[PDB]
């Protein structure tokens, strides 16, 4: 059948390696009362894009 | 590892100047930036332009870097004594070393 | 933050060694590289020798090409920049430095690098 799924699973833990590579700045905003809101401060360091790498 | 940093940069008080601190392929032809760093008379020297065209704090707008292609200068006007004073640049080299200097200026 | 202590000169004769140290407290001690520039009395800028923030890494100038060896306590948080071999001519002052364009480094290459902290540096004259 064509409308299942193939459940594939290996012998060989291939690996990944992701990484955000930011320093990401907490701001918090009281929502009050009592209440708090963690925003996107500011971003720091080098601004790659978020990735994963894989043994090809 | 010497930038071409003219020996002496002149203009009557008010007037302005301009300092080519230029190096090769290597420093500026390099792709980094010409950290230029302000002196005064008989003072440990400082940041004055930074990425090569950028202000930081206490440097007047009259006072700017710049950097394009091979050469890299500096940009001065309303020059006057508190602004008479010395400047040296250094950057990065791609050949053999770290830290290439101009020679210095001061007016 | 930026409380840099620059020491460690000496008035001596040729043929010695000697320790310098910049201190740099209430802040990350192993959070920056420093680096090392001189001052010939009258002349501009030298740099000397850096370092990482562990040491892991360190490079020297040409003019003292592996003779002063750098490093730093980590723990304690202090430098040590062994300088072997003093002679005449390298008679100057020396000043102590770092690097912070890392705000955001928008490339996979740098810029370049800084030199923001300054201090007394230090007093060395190895003569006779
Ligand atoms: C997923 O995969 C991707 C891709 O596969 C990975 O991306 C890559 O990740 C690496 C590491 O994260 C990044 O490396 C960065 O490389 C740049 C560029 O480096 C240049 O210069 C090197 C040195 O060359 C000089 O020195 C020697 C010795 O004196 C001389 O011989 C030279 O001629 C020069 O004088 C040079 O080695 C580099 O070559 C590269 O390419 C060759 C090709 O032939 C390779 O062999 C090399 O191995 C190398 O890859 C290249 O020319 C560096 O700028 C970065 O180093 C900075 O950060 C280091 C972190 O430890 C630090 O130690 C360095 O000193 C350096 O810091 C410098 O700058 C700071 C300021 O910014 C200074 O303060 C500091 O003191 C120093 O001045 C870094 O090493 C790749 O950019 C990146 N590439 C891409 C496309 O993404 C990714 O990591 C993987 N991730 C995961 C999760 O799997
Ligand atoms: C993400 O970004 C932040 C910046 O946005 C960055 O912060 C630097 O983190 C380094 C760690 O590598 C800090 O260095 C350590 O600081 C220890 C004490 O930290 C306190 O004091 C620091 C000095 O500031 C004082 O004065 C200011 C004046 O306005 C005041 O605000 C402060 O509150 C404080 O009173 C201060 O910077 C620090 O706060 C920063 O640091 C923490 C990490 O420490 C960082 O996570 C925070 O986000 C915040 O930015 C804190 O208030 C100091 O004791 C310690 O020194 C010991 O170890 C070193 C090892 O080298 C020895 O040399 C030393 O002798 C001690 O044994 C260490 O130096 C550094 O101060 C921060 N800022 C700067 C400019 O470097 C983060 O690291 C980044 N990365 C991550 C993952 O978050
Ligand atoms: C995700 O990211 C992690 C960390 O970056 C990666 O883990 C690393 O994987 C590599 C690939 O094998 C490891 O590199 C190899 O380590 C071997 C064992 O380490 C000893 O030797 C090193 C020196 O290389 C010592 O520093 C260490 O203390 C150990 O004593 C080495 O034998 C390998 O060297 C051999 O191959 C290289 C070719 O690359 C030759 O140049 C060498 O001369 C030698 O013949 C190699 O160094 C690395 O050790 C792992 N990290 C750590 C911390 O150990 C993941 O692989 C990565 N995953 C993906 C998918 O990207
Ligand atoms: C798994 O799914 C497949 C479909 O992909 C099922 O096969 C299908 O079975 C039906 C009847 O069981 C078939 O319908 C009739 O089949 C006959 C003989 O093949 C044909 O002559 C008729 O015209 C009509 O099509 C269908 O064709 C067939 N399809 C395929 C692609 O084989 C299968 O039965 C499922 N597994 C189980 C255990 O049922
Ligand atoms: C998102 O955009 C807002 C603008 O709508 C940015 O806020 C403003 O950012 C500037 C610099 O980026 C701040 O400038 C400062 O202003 C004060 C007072 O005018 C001045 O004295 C300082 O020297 C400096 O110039 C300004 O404060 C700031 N405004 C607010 C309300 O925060 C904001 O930076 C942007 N977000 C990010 C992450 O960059
Ligand atoms: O040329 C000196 C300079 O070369 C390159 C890298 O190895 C740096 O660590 C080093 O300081």
């Amino acid at each position: 059948n064509n409308a299942k799924n193939i459940l594939v699973q290996f012998n060989t833990p291939v690996q990944i390696n992701c990484t955000r590579p930011n320093n990401n700045t907490r701001k918090s905003i009281r929502i009050g009362p009592g209440q708090a809101f963690y925003a996107t401060g500011d971003i720091i360091g080098d601004i790659r894009q978020a990735h994963c790498n894989v043994s090809k | 590892s010497v930038l071409t940093q003219p020996p002496s940069v002149s203009g009557a008080p008010g007037q302005r100047v301009v300092i080519s601190c230029t190096g090769s392929r290597s420093n500026i032809g390099a792709g980094y930036d010409v950290h230029w760093y302000q002196q005064s008379p008989g003072k440990v020297p400082r940041i004055i332009i930074y990425g090569s065209n950028s202000r930081s704090s206490g440097v007047p707008a009259r006072f700017s870097g710049s950097k394009s292609g091979t050469s890299a200068s500096l940009a001065i006007t309303g020059l006057q004594a508190e602004d008479e004073a010395d400047y040296y640049c250094q950057s990065y080299d791609t050949t053999l070393t770290a830290s290439v200097f101009g020679g210095g200026t001061k007016v | 933050d930026i409380r840099i202590a620059e020491s460690g000169g000496g008035l001596v004769q040729p043929g010695e060694s000697l320790r310098l140290a910049c201190e740099i407290i209430e802040l990350g001690f192993r959070r920056a590289w420093t680096t090392w520039v001189r001052q010939a009395p009258g002349k501009g800028l030298e740099w000397v020798a850096d370092i990482n923030e562990d040491g892991s890494e360190k490079k020297y100038g040409p003019s003292v090409t592996g003779r002063f060896t750098i490093s730093r306590d980590n723990g304690k948080n202090l430098v040590f920049l062994q300088m072997n071999s003093l002679r005449v001519e390298d008679t100057a002052t020396y000043y102590c430095a770092r690097e912070a364009y890392h705000l955001v480094y928008d490339d996979r290459i740098p810029r370049g690098n800084w030199f923001d902290p300054w201090g007394p540096g230090t007093l060395v004259t190895v003569s006779s």
